């Protein structure tokens, strides 16, 4: 979205308000961190404590591990709510545009106003505690989703294009479930047949070998601030514990099916966080619903079992094929009639082009043959 | 201004083929699940056998 | 990449499209340059300067 | 029938391409210069072979007209520019550059002077600049 | 006037996806054809029987 | 907010110019853009017309920057220094002399390495003035 | 056929001989510019661009304006 | 659809190729423009003179005399320096006057 005057007000007036609604926020956010830590700390696996290292098989560069790094806390509900850890991965999201926007004005003084200034005009990245009416939080909401569909895209045809180009599919069922993983949000995919492609995925390329443009397409994707990207490594951890949150409401909500109980709002939002169901699309309930429950089928049986996702690479795709919206037409079918090239009908055609129509024209057979001939008769005399 | 729109020119034929292609697959899967369902129903004959029974015939 | 376009057969064709015949214009300044030098630079009154000897390109690159 | 050009090939054949699929096949054997249909596709035979497709009058039988429903799709987005757009700027813009740079050349080529004549009577001798002014301590 | 294919040429171009031959997408994709309709007769048997086993 | 990062944001109407546009693109149009207009990497095409009217133009330009502004700098030289070392001394002359010795430099630059050397070596004995005739 | 570098392109013939002996030839409705057509001299009966000026006469101006180029400082000498 | 090349203006997208894409090339480009400028953007009045004209130096004017002249000329009257200091000259102002009656 482009920066407005109009944004700009809105934000200078709600300014100070929002960065105190900022700090409680970091406050309880805080607080709900640290039980999640201190959880993950004493009941979390060894590997995932200990953060195992995993390196890649061809420049040896370490990364986070779906298996060994990401962790499911089946139990977590005891300790921490639904509710709390919607509000810790909002949180996040706002204090890591935050904190960027502190370094940012840390590192150059007072000379990051006017870049302020611009900042205020859009509401791209300012947090969502700036908003304190309906529709101020629903501009912000647009603007998220502009963003998405913005970003969206690019991750998946370069995810698309580089194993079409560098690979083929084994068998019928991962090419019908790679093919249909990548169609327009208009048509409903069905989690069943695309599952495959996560295993297919997995053996082309793991989330511990992503690569660094594609991470920074993913998190453009997710409204994760993108500069400076660094190392690949940063918001790479960053893409691990948004994603981990998410697998650990995800798995509350499915063993103790909070969704069917969970309101429209809190349904949308809840959808929303895990990029599925734009606001503007304004889905209903049913919707939301249906979208939730492929999503939950996506994960399949062994999330519930185990607490393993599928491959996070190809998760994110499908989930981002939501905001893939069908390439836009516009203009009445009429517009066809016309023609493209009259401002050339003066120059006519030269001798070269008369010759070309002459031989290629309704006539090239007749010309064909009278030249063959000729050509044949001069071969004889010739001999 | 030059390069990439050339190479977008060059991309554009492979492309629409196989975007074709695609749709032909989607239409083909289409037709290859359709199946007529005859069903079975309960003969009218037993019907009438039962009938002339209970009359005690 | 040499493809195609309008090819005269001989010199008469060069009249048959405009740039053919920017061409053999071109050419003809080309090819009656040189006789113009050689009437130019071969005349008879045509005199080397006294003060050649005076100063010459050699000597300043020397 | 028109001078228009045509879809662009490249010089290419596309009978030996490694795309070749991607382009139709007629009746004669002639693969399309383009993914349309085209009956009277040739092959010319320079120093290199190439296709060609000569515009014709050829009527086709025309579909009637679909509903706006069925097939426009209100996606557009602010960031987005339409092909015909584009090339609407681009024409402006390097019509405007091909100006510029006619103007350029005929002054770099017919007027402006060359620098450090041995003669003086064209072209500046080069001058010092950024010297101080109104800082009597710094001498 | 085909949007999706300018939108995937673009976007394959612009995350440096400069090549413009997809052999093996082609490969997956070049026998795809409308059956004939005893083919269609032979599939819609082998569905039948299918379902009523 | 002050100025759009997206070329979307015109800055004229889509009529602005529309027919002088136009007759550029034509005149772009009609001999480029066609199948046997093979380019070699965008500088080389195939129509052998854009080589026959390209190469005489470059060439006539660049030989009329370098007659008469980038030799006229050495026949200068040549002129005042053979006739004075001055320029008011070589303004002394009349145009037919000034001719004269431009066209004995043209004659010169003929020469180069494959010709007669006594265009530049005086022969023992020779009458005409040396090196320090105006020293 | 060549003009220096520059080839003459050729088509290429895409009927057999059985289909291409089945044709009749009807030179009565080609275009006057193209009767008699001969591969090697396509152009031969092409019209000029401009009525009455010859190859040759442009020759001829090109070597006028070399004469000029060459010739006008010797008439019209200029001084330094 | 959103592209680079076909959407951002033309500062915009030279930032981004230059930054996203190929930063290093751009940081090794800076590197070496620094290096130029600092270490090969120096030329002598004598090597200007043996190279650094078209046909060769015209010291039947010395134009570079009459550059430097100009130079100095400026900078003594902005910045209002009196040459006849002793520091420019070695000697008292006295002994200057001495010796101008005597020359
Ligand atoms: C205006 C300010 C100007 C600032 C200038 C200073 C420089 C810039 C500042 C910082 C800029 C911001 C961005 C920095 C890069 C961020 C990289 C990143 O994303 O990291 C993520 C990463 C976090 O990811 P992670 O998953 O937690 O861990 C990484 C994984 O392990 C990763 O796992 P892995 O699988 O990749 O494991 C490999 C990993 C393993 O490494 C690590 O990741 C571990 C951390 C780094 C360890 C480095 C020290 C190693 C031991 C050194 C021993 C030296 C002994 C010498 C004894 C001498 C005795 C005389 O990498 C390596 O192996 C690399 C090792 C380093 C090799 C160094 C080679 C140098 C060659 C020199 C050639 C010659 C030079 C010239 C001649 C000199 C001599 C005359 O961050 C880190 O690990 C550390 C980040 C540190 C950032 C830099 C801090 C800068 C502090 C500056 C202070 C001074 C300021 C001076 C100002 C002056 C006035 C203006
Ligand atoms: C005055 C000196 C200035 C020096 C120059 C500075 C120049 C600017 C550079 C940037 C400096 C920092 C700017 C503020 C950032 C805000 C604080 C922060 O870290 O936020 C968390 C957040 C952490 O991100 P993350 O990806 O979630 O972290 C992953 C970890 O696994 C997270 O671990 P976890 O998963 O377990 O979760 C932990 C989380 C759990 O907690 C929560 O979730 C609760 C929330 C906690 C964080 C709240 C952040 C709030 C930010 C907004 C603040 C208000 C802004 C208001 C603005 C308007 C004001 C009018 O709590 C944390 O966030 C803790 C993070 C670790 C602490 C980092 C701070 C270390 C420095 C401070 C101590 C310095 C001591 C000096 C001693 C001197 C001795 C001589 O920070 C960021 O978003 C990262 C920074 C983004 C900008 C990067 C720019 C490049 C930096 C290169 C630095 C290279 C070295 C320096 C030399 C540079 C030369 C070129
Ligand atoms: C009070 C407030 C509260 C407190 C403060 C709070 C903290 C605030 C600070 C933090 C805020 C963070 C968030 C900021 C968001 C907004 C950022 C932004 O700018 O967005 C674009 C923003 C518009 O954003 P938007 O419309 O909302 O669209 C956003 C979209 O989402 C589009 O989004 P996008 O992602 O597509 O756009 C991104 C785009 C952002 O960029 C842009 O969009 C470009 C912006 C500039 C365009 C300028 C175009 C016009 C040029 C005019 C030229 C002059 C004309 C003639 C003037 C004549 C005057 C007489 O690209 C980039 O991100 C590229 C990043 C490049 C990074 C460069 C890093 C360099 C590192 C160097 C290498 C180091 C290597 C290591 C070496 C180590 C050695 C040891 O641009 C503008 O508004 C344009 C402003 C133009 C101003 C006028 C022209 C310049 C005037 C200069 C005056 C100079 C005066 C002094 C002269 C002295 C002479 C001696
Ligand atoms: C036709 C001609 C037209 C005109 C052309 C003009 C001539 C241009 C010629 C050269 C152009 C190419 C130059 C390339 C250089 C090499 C670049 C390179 O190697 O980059 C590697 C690498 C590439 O960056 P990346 O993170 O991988 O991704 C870059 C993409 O663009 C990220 O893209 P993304 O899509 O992933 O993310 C988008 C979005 C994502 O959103 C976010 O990230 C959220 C918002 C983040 C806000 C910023 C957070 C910063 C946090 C702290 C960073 C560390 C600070 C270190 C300490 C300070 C050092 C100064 O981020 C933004 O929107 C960024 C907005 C930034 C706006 C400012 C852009 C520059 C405009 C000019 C302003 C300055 C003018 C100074 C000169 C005039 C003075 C009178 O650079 C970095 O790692 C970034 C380090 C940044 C360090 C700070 C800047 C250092 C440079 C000196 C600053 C001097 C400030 C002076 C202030 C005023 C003094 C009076
Ligand atoms: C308000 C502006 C900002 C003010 C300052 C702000 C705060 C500080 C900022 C950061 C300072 C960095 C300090 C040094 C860090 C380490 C690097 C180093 O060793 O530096 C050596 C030296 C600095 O000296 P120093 O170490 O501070 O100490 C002094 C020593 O005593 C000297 O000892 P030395 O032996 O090294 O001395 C030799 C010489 C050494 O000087 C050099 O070698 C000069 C090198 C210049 C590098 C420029 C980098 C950017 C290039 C972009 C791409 C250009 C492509 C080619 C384009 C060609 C056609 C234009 O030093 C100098 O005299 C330094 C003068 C530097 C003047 C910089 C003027 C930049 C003009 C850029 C024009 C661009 C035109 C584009 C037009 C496009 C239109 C469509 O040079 C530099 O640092 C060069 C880079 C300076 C960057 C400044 C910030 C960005 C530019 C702002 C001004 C933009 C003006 C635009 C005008 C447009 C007109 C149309
Ligand atoms: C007729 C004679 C002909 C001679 C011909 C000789 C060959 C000439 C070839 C020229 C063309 C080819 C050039 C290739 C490139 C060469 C590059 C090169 O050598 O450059 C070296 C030079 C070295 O610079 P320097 O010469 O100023 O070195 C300073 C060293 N002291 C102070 C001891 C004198 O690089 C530069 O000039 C650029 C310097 C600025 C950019 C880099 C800054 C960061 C430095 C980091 C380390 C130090 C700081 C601490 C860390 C950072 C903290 C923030
Ligand atoms: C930000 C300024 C704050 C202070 C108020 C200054 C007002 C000065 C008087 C201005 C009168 C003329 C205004 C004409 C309309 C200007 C429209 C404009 O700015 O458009 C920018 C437009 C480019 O737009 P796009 O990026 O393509 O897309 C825009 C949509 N996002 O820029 C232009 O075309 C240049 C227009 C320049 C107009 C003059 C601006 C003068 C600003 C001066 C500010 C300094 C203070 C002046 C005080 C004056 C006191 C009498
Ligand atoms: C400038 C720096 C800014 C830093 C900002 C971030 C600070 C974060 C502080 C977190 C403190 C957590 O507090 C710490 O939690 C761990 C994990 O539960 C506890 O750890 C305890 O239980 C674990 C798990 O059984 C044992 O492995 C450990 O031996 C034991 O000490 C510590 O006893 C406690 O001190």
């Amino acid at each position: 979205m482009q920066g407005s005057w109009s944004v700009l007000k809105k934000n200078c007036s709600n300014f100070f308000p929002g960065l105190l609604a900022f700090a409680q926020q970091t406050q309880e956010a805080y607080g709900i961190w640290l039980r999640i830590y201190n959880r993950q700390q004493k009941y979390g696996p060894t590997d995932f404590v200990e953060q195992s290292e995993t390196f890649s098989p061809d420049y040896h560069k370490r990364f986070h591990s779906q298996d060994k790094n990401m962790w499911v806390d089946k139990e977590l509900c005891t300790e921490v709510s639904q509710k709390e850890v919607a509000r810790l991965m909002t949180y996040k999201l706002d204090m890591w545009r935050m904190a960027h926007c502190a370094g940012a004005l840390l590192a150059t003084g007072g000379y990051a106003i006017p870049f302020g200034l611009f900042w205020l005009a859009n509401d791209t990245w300012v947090p969502s505690s700036f908003n304190l009416t309906g529709e101020e939080l629903r501009a912000w909401r647009e603007a998220q989703d502009l963003y998405r569909y913005r970003s969206a895209p690019s991750y998946l045809t370069d995810t698309k294009w580089h194993f079409d180009f560098h690979a083929y599919p084994w068998n019928e069922t991962q090419e019908r479930a790679w093919d249909d993983l990548f169609e327009k949000n208009d048509v409903r995919r069905d989690p069943k047949v695309v599952r495959p492609a996560a295993e297919m995925y997995d053996g082309f390329i793991k989330f511990e070998l992503i690569r660094r443009k594609s991470l920074r397409h993913l998190c453009r994707s997710m409204n994760i601030p993108t500069f400076p990207m660094l190392a690949r490594l940063c918001n790479g951890t960053r893409v691990r514990d948004y994603w981990n949150l998410a697998w650990c409401e995800d798995y509350m909500v499915i063993t103790q099916r909070l969704h069917e109980s969970m309101t429209d709002e809190e349904l949308y939002d809840y959808a929303w966080r895990r990029y599925l169901a734009p606001y503007d699309k304004n889905l209903n309930r049913e919707q939301l619903m249906e979208r939730v429950e492929d999503y939950f089928e996506f994960l399949g049986p062994d999330f519930v079992a185990h607490g393993k996702a599928p491959n996070l690479v190809i998760l994110t795709n499908y989930v981002l094929g939501y905001y893939n919206d069908p390439a836009y037409l516009e203009g009445d079918i009429s517009e066809l009639d016309k023609n493209d090239y009259d401002h050339l009908a003066s120059w006519g055609k030269d001798a070269f082009l008369r010759r070309l129509e002459f031989e290629n024209g309704p006539l090239r057979d007749q010309v064909e043959a009278h030249t063959q001939r000729l050509l044949a008769e001069r071969a004889a005399i010739a001999k | 201004d030059i390069m990439v729109p050339s190479f977008v020119y060059n991309k554009l034929p492979v492309i629409h083929f196989l975007q074709e292609k695609r749709a032909e697959q989607k239409l083909r899967r289409v037709l290859d699940e359709t199946y007529t369902e005859w069903t079975e129903e309960l003969d009218q004959a037993h019907v009438t056998d039962a009938i002339t029974r209970s009359l005690n015939i | 990449m040499l493809l195609g376009g309008f090819v005269p057969r001989r010199f008469s064709q060069f009249n048959r499209d405009p740039c053919w015949m920017f061409f053999i214009f071109s050419v003809g300044f080309w090819l009656g340059e040189y006789p113009a030098m050689m009437i130019k630079y071969n005349a008879r009154d045509l005199v080397y300067d006294p003060h050649r000897y005076v100063w010459s390109h050699h000597d300043d690159h020397h | 029938v028109g001078n228009g050009p045509t879809f662009s090939t490249g010089g290419e054949c596309m009978n030996t391409c490694d795309i070749q699929n991607a382009f139709p096949m007629n009746d004669r054997g002639v693969r399309s210069s383009s993914p349309f249909q085209e009956p009277n596709t040739a092959i010319y035979d320079s120093y290199l072979a190439w296709t060609y497709f000569q515009p014709m009058d050829v009527h086709i039988e025309k579909l009637p007209a679909p509903e706006a429903k069925y097939y426009q799709r209100h996606t557009k987005k602010p960031w987005d520019v339409s092909s015909t757009e584009l090339t609407e700027i681009q024409s402006r813009k390097k019509y405007f550059q091909t100006l510029g740079y006619l103007v350029a050349f005929i002054y770099l080529y017919f007027l402006m002077p060359k620098e450090k004549s041995f003669s003086g009577l064209s072209g500046p001798d080069g001058h010092w600049i950024m010297l101080p002014k109104g800082r009597p301590e710094l001498f | 006037w085909c949007p999706e294919v300018r939108d995937r040429a673009e976007l394959e171009v612009d995350i440096t996806g400069w090549q413009w031959w997809s052999p093996l997408e082609e490969r997956r994709l070049l026998p795809v054809r409308l059956r004939s309709v005893n083919e269609v007769r032979e599939i819609m048997s082998k569905t039948q029987a299918k379902k009523s086993a | 907010v002050l100025f759009s990062t997206y070329r979307s944001s015109r800055l004229v109407s889509k009529e602005f110019l529309h027919g002088p546009v136009m007759r550029f693109r034509a005149l772009g149009e009609y001999y480029f853009q066609r199948a046997w207009n093979g380019t070699l990497n965008w500088a080389l095409p195939g129509e052998y017309r854009l080589y026959a009217v390209m190469i005489p133009f470059i060439y006539f330009y660049h030989r009329w920057h370098n007659d008469h502004t980038l030799d006229r700098d050495h026949v200068e030289k040549a002129m005042i220094m053979r006739w004075g070392g001055t320029l008011e001394d070589v303004r002394k002359l009349s145009a037919k002399d000034q001719l004269r010795v431009r066209c004995f430099t043209d004659i010169e630059k003929l020469y180069s390495a494959y010709g007669p050397k006594d265009t530049y070596l005086q022969p023992p004995g020779d009458t005409l003035p040396g090196k320090d005739f105006y020293r | 056929y060549n003009m220096l570098v520059f080839r003459d392109p050729k088509r290429r013939p895409q009927l057999s001989e059985e289909e291409r002996a089945k044709v009749v030839v009807n030179q009565a409705e080609w275009p006057e510019e193209f009767k008699d057509f001969d591969p090697d001299d396509p152009y031969k009966n092409s019209p000029e661009i401009i009525k009455g000026m010859s190859s040759w006469n442009l020759f001829l101006w090109g070597v006028e304006c070399a004469f000029i180029y060459q010739f006008y400082e010797l008439v019209f000498p200029k001084s330094i | 659809v959103y592209t680079r090349w076909k959407c951002d203006r033309l500062p915009v997208f030279q930032l981004k190729l230059f930054t996203q894409e190929y930063p290093m090339h751009a940081a090794v480009g800076i590197f070496t423009i620094i290096f130029l400028w600092k270490h090969m953007s120096h030329c002598s009045e004598e090597t200007e003179r043996k190279y650094g004209w078209w046909a060769g130096y015209p010291y039947w004017r010395d134009p570079i005399a009459r550059r430097n002249e100009t130079k100095y000329k400026q900078m003594i009257i902005n910045n209002d320096v009196d040459i006849t200091h002793p520091k420019w000259t070695g000697c008292s102002v006295e002994q200057l006057e001495e010796l101008s009656r005597v020359v």
